[PDB]
RNA sequence: AACUCUUAGCGGUGGAUCACUCGGCUCGUGCGUCGAUGAAGAACGCAGCUAGCUGCGAGAACUAAUGUGAAUUGCAGGACAGAUCAUCGACCUUUCGAACGCACAUUGCGGCCCCGGGUAUCCCGGGGCCACGCCUGUCUGAGGGUCGCC
RNA sequence: GCUGCAAGCCUCGACGAGUAGGAGGGCCGCCGCGGUGGCGCCGAAGCCCAGGGCGCGGGCCCGGGUGGAGCCGCCGCGGGCGCAGAUCUUGGUGGUAGUAGCAAAUAUUCAAACGAGAGCUUUGAAGGCCGAAGUGGAGAAGGGUUCCAUGUGAACAGCAGUUGAACAUGGGUGAGCCGGUCCUAAGGGACGGGCCUACGCCGUUCGGAGGGGAGGGCCC
RNA sequence: GACCUGGGCAUAGGGGCGAAAGACUAAUCGAACCAUCUAGUAGCUGGUUCCCUCCGAAGUUUCCCUCAGGAUAGCUGGCG
RNA sequence: CCGAGGUCCGCGGCGACGCCGGCCUCCCACCCGACCCGUCUUGAAACACGGACCAAGGAGUCCAACGCGCGCGCGAGUCAGAGGGUGGCUCGCGAGCCCCUGCGGCGCAAUGAAGGUGAGGGUGGGAUCCCCCCGCCCCGGCGGGGGGCGCACCACCGGCCCGCCUCGCGACCCUCCGGGGGGCAGGUGGAGUUGGAGCGCGCGCGAUGGCACCCGAAAGAUGG
RNA sequence: CACGACCUCAGCUCAGACGAGAAGACCCGCUGAAUUUAAGCAUAUUACUAAGCGGAGGAAAAGAAACCAACCGGGAUUCCCCCAGUAGCGGCGAGCGAAGAGGGAAAAGUCCAGCGCCGAAUCCCCGCCCCAGGGCGAGGGACCUGUGGCGUACGGAGGGCCGCCUCUCUCGGCGCGGGGGCCAAAGUCCUUCUGAUGGAGGCUUAGCCCGCGGACGGUGUGAGGCCGGUGUCGGCCCCCGCCCCGCCGGGGUGCGGUUCCUCCCGGAGUCGGGUUGUUUGGGAAUGCAGCCCAAAGCGGGUGGUAAACUCCAUCUAAGGCUAAAUACCGGCACGAGACCGAUAGCGGACAAGUACCGUGAGGGAAAGUUGAAAAGAACUUUGAAGAGAGAGUUCAACAGGGCGUGAAACCGUUAAGAGGUAAACGGGUGGGGACCGCCCGCCCGGUGGAUUCAGCCCGGCGGGGCGGGGUCGGCCCGUCCGGUGGCUCCCUUCGCGGGGUUGACGCCCGGGCGAAGG
């Protein structure tokens, strides 16, 4: 079977694959039914955002993604008790709630109450009866300027801040950054041996 | 297409370009790579050497995401800010530097591979090599480490 | 230009709903144009052919100026006769010879409690 | 179809006999016993490398 | 002469080719609904002239209703001509079949209730029933199984 | 003067075998598509031709005949795109060939009738055979109208046919005492139980609170 | 007579049944038939469809449970 | 005109089909040549196989992935893929257009089993080009003679990076418990480096996995 | 030794329900191969596939963490992309092969048991009373061997304190799409041609006429205007629905905040361990199951290498429910096609799963076309009849019933020629035959007839340019200066959204410049 020079293929085709092969020829009708299921949803929830309710944001776990943040899951609850809402009135009022999620830090912790505040604001609740505006019910002057959200209920900003150009110090030249890696690795590995003394 | 199609040409000829004497048949050296240790063992240590064997430690649950440490080069290290930020500077090297955030650009090390322009600048990575530090220092400029 | 897409374009189709369709169908199928004084009197432009129409025939063989009376609407055939468009047989006998009703002219119209109906929608 | 052609249980008769060692369908009482099935040079057999829709 | 062969015309034999296409194949979309209230399947039967197909079920080539508005058509004949067709919410829907009294290479063999007739008796006909498993409940029971009362 | 589609044109020199195989060119051919340029009842496609031609060739154009409704060039695009072979597939047709053959169980003949038509039907006579372990008369299984009358003589009945178990149109199977039905024979197969992941299987008078009937008038 | 025979029954495929021949088990038996897996695999036979133009081989090397086959080098063509 | 290959500024009989022309093709005849194709084979006209005849059908395909060559776009980038947006009551148009804070793939860094660490020019040949000098000129160039920068690429010599080995081991400012450095140098291993070339699309071909150019077993298995 | 209660277990054609079978493309639970590959073959592969068995639904399954992770942490499930042909598995051979993260589609969460409070506060059956929604019965049961309310890992409950206050469900009545019928533009104008026009030409030179209709089909040929339709969320008519709002009516019952008190807080032959078989990429054992062992409660599970000790992280197993993204070769109803075009395409374009074959499981064809219209050939005549000759229909019988076109093989006949070396074939020619085929141009010299007759002039108009029209003028684009003046600026320094400095930044403005153009 080789000729001559080449790569030793591994084509994984010893089965029976003609009996399970999905052609990709609805995928664009499926883009117009899953469009058509947008816009009917719209219009059942046609004061509603479409999108669905308001998500945290998180941090994205591995190393790989430090830096990024990403539209999670549910606010935690110590996110909505320090926002003073409930937690079962937070569904009510579109904000996502998941209960597993914790906050290991207070930066996570301050960045949702901010965007939780921000949403409350930006938020027109509608009375249970028209004839009847109750106390949380905003006023009748906003009810009619209120139309559906599109997109993303306050998409995630990242903004990117630069660190002003500064005057570097003597100290700061002075600094091994080789070295400094250098030693943390090797007190780290003999972090266990050390503390046998 | 078919219209440039080898088998176009081939119409009236017996064998189709496979020989008379020696026919086309079904595997006649067995099928993918059969024989790599018998009877196709010169292509595969002529073309494959060190295609048989084991070597090294395996790592049973490896993820990609805890070995993942992006580098770059010197010579690309003020692409990560714009031309005219790496000009504007040249023009005033008594103390006002810029600030090369590498970590927020992508990369993890900062490997001294190429020549760094006579400008101080602070360059913040989570890694350095040894000879990218001493070119940032002998440059003017400083290695902030970063987690 | 067809914009709906719900009604079929087909030459297969097409003709398998003409030739296949229901008596009730074929009424419709098999209409005819009035008369310019009958389409100026009535304001409708064509008809579904009954029995007792004075038709004219326009195209073919027997076409002329000659005002016959529809025989019989062989609806299952998609053909009408008239009484003077016919033919003689090898034996003497003669047999009325079919013409499509799109090739007639409704010149007299067989007004009865549910034509005057049909007439006033149109 | 990927059943055209192959919806006969044809077996070939194999050699002994003048006919030409093709798949020809079971015995019966019909013109079509005795025939060639699954080639695609015979009538009513698969065509060479059915198209397929993917 | 004949016979044989070749060539063309013509005529046969044969069915190719071409043109045609109410069919297939493939993709996409919307629905996504069977059955003891008897399903799927099967058998038999049903038309003025009817074998098959198809449609129906002893109301049997369709009933009622609604829509439609003059036909159906091979031949008649006949429309109470609202013809015909479509829709299909009413009604009807033989036997076998999960098939259900027991069976079945049997239109075999039984049982119960009620009704009508001959006359409760029997005989005849008709109607309603009588399979298995299981659930809730009722009823009727069983066992010193555990007690109470004596 | 001519060209100059430069992917064109012109000049000069040498060279030319070829299986397996490779490459190139094709204004070779086929089906459909996007464009473009047309053709057609004053006759398209296809088919036929002792007609006129073109190309090295694949092939092509024209004329004539037939045919009766569609078709083609060019620039691109997409193929189920080209056959002499495969004891190829399907269908058709030859030579063999008016050939082999219509040769198991002794047999037919005369006359007449019907009829367009008779070795073959029918009638009579004659001479023969089966010779009651029939070539006879009735059933079972199986067949399913083959039974019977009449008509037909296309097809079939391997010659014929006025004949038929053919075809066409009608008709025909009548039961308390003939059989089924009733009984269990071998056996099959439920029930209880057990088994089985299950569809189910095992097992057959055993094995369950397996009796549905009483006499006596509420009792055994 | 260890006879012949009908019908009704029983035994079903790696099973049956066999006074035993690998016999018989529906013209099929040293493992029935039917459908499917299945277009099973075949280093083995057979065939593999238009034209012209140009170039043009090998049956040798090494390795191979190889010796009717491959891998490999050589020879070939094309692209440059 | 013995000269850059031919002209006649020579001519005859018949010309309307009787008496003219038609290569090839049709028939026939003669001379020369000439065994039946396909196939396997060292060798086929073979006493080798397949083929009585004719029509129609009939066999290198599609998918995946790879290699190299080529066309194309952009370029240290490249591709937007899933998806989303929308000429708004959606033909043609299940196209096309648009944006995705471009997720990611493949490139931009290799090396080691790994912990890890991680990349600074010379010589020779060299298309092309540059300069100078001497002649000639139709002022645009031509001819001759010299020098030089040297593309790509190749040969060689280096530098550097990672692995390993050997040698050199030292005093010293980064030690801050622990620890990190200490021109190290000389060799050697690497699918590296010393001024990126890839990515996407298309095309062709080759070797593969798939029914895999088509037809073909003796079997084996599952259920009946 | 009966009578009662209970327990356990029976009977019924008891009262009222339920199950069975079909189908099975997609889906769930089992079972399970071998062809095949490894050029043999045994593990492996084929394949946790085919076949076999059971069970569903319009989807199913899955599912709200005994998870992932090791980070600045993510946060039910399903699907897509990527991860990735990667980690890893493997006679480490052939081959096999996921997952976390990331990007997307869709997103919705929850109920018990237990724990302990509430006079069982609960349910069913029967008989009813009012308007599917509410009640009643000194009716019968279920149930304390535990119904209901509260409540479930996000903690929960009760009592204080603090604060705001009661709003769902189901019916009647006025206001905010779907389906089925019916209808809705314009040539049969003129001329010609044809068997038939739907062909050709014309219709002030707005093709004539309509056009939000020039899709498609039918009609005797290529029809926007003959017909059905097509286009117009155009009109009319009849059924029917969703959501929101408002009033009336039957059932609804408050919820939050507490660096305050008190109390409560959990799924056993299960986990785990051993072993066995199987499965998986899971490798000192991924999942599953059998057997054995057999738990604990600051416990238990997991942390991809067996073990002990230790620290940290994460979850809370052994109970239940749950839409939507996803699949769909079956079914119902549609649309489409660079597909097939009667040996093709499904086996089946047709009385096709039909005829027919086999005892049976099963096997399984062949077969489309007269014409526009049957106008399907009256009648005469030969024959017993098929079959003929006439006649007749048709544009056509070179369309006469398995009838459009009618090829090749093969055959009859006619015409022509030939034939003692089987026939054919290559090259060359001959003969014959059948059908065909066949002096002008430029210039000039005279000649004789006609020149809405030529140079030139005048008048009107049009056109032409780097081997070179010249002189004035704008305009467009590129580019460079003049910053000539403020908005983004540079993610540009300063005080806390305002101000100050500069980039080949764009727009504005004047000059340049380019064989850059009109
Ligand atoms: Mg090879
Ligand atoms: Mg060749
Ligand atoms: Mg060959
Ligand atoms: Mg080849
Ligand atoms: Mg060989
Ligand atoms: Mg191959
Ligand atoms: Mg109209
Ligand atoms: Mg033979
Ligand atoms: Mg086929
Ligand atoms: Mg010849
Ligand atoms: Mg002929
Ligand atoms: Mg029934
Ligand atoms: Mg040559
Ligand atoms: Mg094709
Ligand atoms: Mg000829
Ligand atoms: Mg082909
Ligand atoms: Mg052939
Ligand atoms: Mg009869
Ligand atoms: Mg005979
Ligand atoms: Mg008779
Ligand atoms: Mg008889
Ligand atoms: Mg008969
Ligand atoms: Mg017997
Ligand atoms: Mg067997
Ligand atoms: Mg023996
Ligand atoms: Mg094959
Ligand atoms: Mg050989
Ligand atoms: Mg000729
Ligand atoms: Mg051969
Ligand atoms: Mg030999
Ligand atoms: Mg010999
Ligand atoms: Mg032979
Ligand atoms: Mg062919
Ligand atoms: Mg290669
Ligand atoms: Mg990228
Ligand atoms: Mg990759
Ligand atoms: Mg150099
Ligand atoms: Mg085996
Ligand atoms: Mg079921
Ligand atoms: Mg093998
Ligand atoms: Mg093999
Ligand atoms: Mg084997
Ligand atoms: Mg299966
Ligand atoms: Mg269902
Ligand atoms: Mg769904
Ligand atoms: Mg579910
Ligand atoms: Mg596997
Ligand atoms: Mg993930
Ligand atoms: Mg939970
Ligand atoms: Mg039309
Ligand atoms: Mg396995
Ligand atoms: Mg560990
Ligand atoms: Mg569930
Ligand atoms: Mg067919
Ligand atoms: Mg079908
Ligand atoms: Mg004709
Ligand atoms: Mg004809
Ligand atoms: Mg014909
Ligand atoms: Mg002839
Ligand atoms: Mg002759």
């Amino acid at each position: 079977a080789p000729s001559r020079n080449g790569m030793i293929l591994n084509p994984h085709f010893h089965k029976d694959w003609q009996k399970r092969v999905r052609t990709w020829f609805n995928q664009p009708a499926r883009k117009i039914r899953r469009r058509k299921a947008r816009q009917a949803k719209a219009r059942r929830i046609a004061p509603r955002p479409v999108s669905g309710p308001l998500r945290p944001v998180v941090r994205c776990p591995t190393i790989r993604y430090h830096t990024k943040v990403r539209a999670g899951r549910g606010f935690t609850l110590e996110e909505l008790k320090a926002a003073g809402i409930n937690k079962k009135v937070a569904r009510t009022i579109g904000i996502s709630v998941d209960s597993r999620r914790r906050n290991r830090s207070t930066e996570s912790l301050q960045a949702n109450v901010q965007r939780l505040k921000e949403y409350r604001t930006k938020l027109i609740i509608f009375p249970r009866k028209a004839a009847k505006p109750k106390k949380g019910d905003s006023t009748e002057e906003e009810l009619k300027m209120a139309t559906q959200l599109t997109g993303p209920v306050m998409p995630i900003k990242k903004v990117h801040k630069k660190e002003k150009a500064r005057v570097i110090s003597e100290d700061e030249k002075n600094f091994k950054a080789f070295a400094s890696l250098r030693m943390a690795r090797a007190n780290a590995r003999l972090f266990g041996i050390r503390a046998k003394r | 297409p078919t219209k440039k199609s080898k088998t176009r040409k081939l119409r009236g000829h017996v064998s189709h370009g496979h020989g008379r004497v020696g026919k086309h048949r079904k595997h006649p050296g067995g099928r993918g790579n059969a024989g790599g240790l018998h009877h196709h063992r010169i292509n595969f240590d002529k073309y494959h050497p060190g295609y048989f064997g084991k070597v090294g430690m395996r790592h049973y649950h490896l993820k990609r995401n805890t070995t993942f440490c992006p580098t770059i080069n010197l010579d690309k290290l003020w692409t990560l800010v714009s031309e005219q930020t790496r000009v504007n500077y040249s023009q005033k090297p008594d103390g006002p530097a810029p600030i090369i955030d590498v970590v927020r650009a992508g990369y993890f090390k900062v490997l001294g591979k190429g020549k760094l322009p006579k400008q101080p600048v602070i360059v913040k990575a989570k890694f350095f090599s040894r000879r990218a530090e001493e070119k940032i220092k002998g440059v003017g400029g400083a290695c902030v480490l970063t987690a | 230009m067809k914009l709906n897409t719900f009604v079929t374009s087909s030459r297969r189709k097409n003709r398998k709903r003409h030739f296949n369709a229901p008596s009730h169908i074929r009424r419709k199928i098999m209409s005819s144009p009035l008369s310019k004084e009958l389409r100026q009197k009535y304001n409708v432009r064509s008809m579904p052919i009954r029995k007792d129409d004075e038709v004219q025939v326009v195209r073919g063989h027997y076409k002329g100026q000659q005002i016959g009376k529809v025989v019989q609407v062989y609806r299952k055939k998609y053909v009408i006769y008239i009484e003077r468009v016919q033919r003689e047989k090898a034996n003497g006998t003669t047999v009325h010879v079919g013409i499509h009703p799109s090739k007639v002219v409704i010149t007299r119209l067989k007004l009865d409690k549910d034509r005057k109906k049909i007439l006033e929608r149109k | 179809s990927e059943l055209a052609g192959h919806q006969t249980s044809a077996e070939s008769w194999g050699t002994g006999r003048a006919v030409a060692r093709i798949p020809r369908v079971r015995g019966g009482g019909t013109h079509r016993s005795g025939q060639g099935a699954f080639g695609n040079m015979c009538r009513g057999g698969r065509m060479f490398a059915p198209t397929k829709t993917w």
